[PDB]
């Protein structure tokens, strides 16, 4: 599924992103546009042999198990196939996991580059929610 | 970005060495705490099992972590790296080359 921005933010907003450890809906909502374009498919493989996967791009030497990549850890405990639903709970599952520790946000490097100091209520201005 | 210091050290064999990593430039609280050692002529890199002649210190506010290693020997001799964990608390020296960590610069270690 390629969503909508406003039609994202809703998702995000339901599934509890809005100030998920400090993170305003605008953070998530910016980050996904910057990472896979808004698109649940999204699937970008990585140098060292790994993947990214879905909305938010998780990669599987760490959170998910794909079945190709050695050194994986399957943090999140999912198989990568659950991060590229149409349906983003897995996804922001996992996200909620990633972001508790380590270095919060900074584990979307797309989210570094265009999204933080950014204003980025831009990202749900003009939406219902 | 982690300042860890110091870079370089030489100790005598019985003394202790302490290394300080400081989380800066972060907008974000300080979570969990990794440490790795490779020893001298040995090439495989390892997680340090925290405890016993291994002491941490962690202070939340100043984003700090410090690793205290007792009783030196030559046998200590190698590279230590501090980093952050991910996922509550797992440490993996790989992590320092990924986008879900950051670790410093490293201190190497010299026993006499
Ligand atoms: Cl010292």
């Amino acid at each position: 599924k390629v969503f909508g921005r406003c039609e994202l933010a809703a998702a995000m907003k339901r599934h509890g992103l809005d100030n998920y450890r400090g993170y305003s809906l605008g953070n998530w909502v910016c980050a996904a546009k910057f990472e896979s374009n808004f698109n649940t498919q999204a699937t970008n493989r990585n140098t060292d042999g790994s993947t990214d996967y879905g909305i938010l791009q998780i990669n599987s030497r760490w959170w998910c198990n794909d079945g190709r990549t050695p050194g994986s850890r399957n943090l999140c405990n999912i198989p990568c196939s659950a991060l590229l639903s149409s349906d983003i709970t897995a996804s922001v599952n996992c996200a909620k996991k990633i972001v508790s520790d380590g270095n919060g946000m900074n584990a979307w490097v797309a989210w570094r580059n265009r999204c933080k100091g950014t204003d980025v209520q831009a990202w749900i201005r003009g939406c219902r929610l | 970005r982690v300042d860890q210091t110091p870079r370089s050290v030489t100790k005598e064999t019985g003394e202790s060495l302490t290394i300080n990593c400081v989380l800066r430039d972060a907008s974000y609280a300080l979570g969990s705490t990794c440490w790795y050692r490779k020893k001298s002529g040995e090439g495989n890199e390892e997680s340090i099992s925290k405890g016993g002649r291994y002491v941490e210190t962690v202070n939340s506010g100043s984003k700090s972590f410090s690793l205290r290693i007792n009783d030196l020997t030559v046998e200590d001799g190698g590279t230590y790296r501090c980093g952050l964990g991910v996922a509550g608390g797992y440490c993996d020296y790989a992590l320092c080359s990924s986008r879900y960590a950051e670790c410093g610069d490293g201190t190497a270690v010299t026993v006499n």
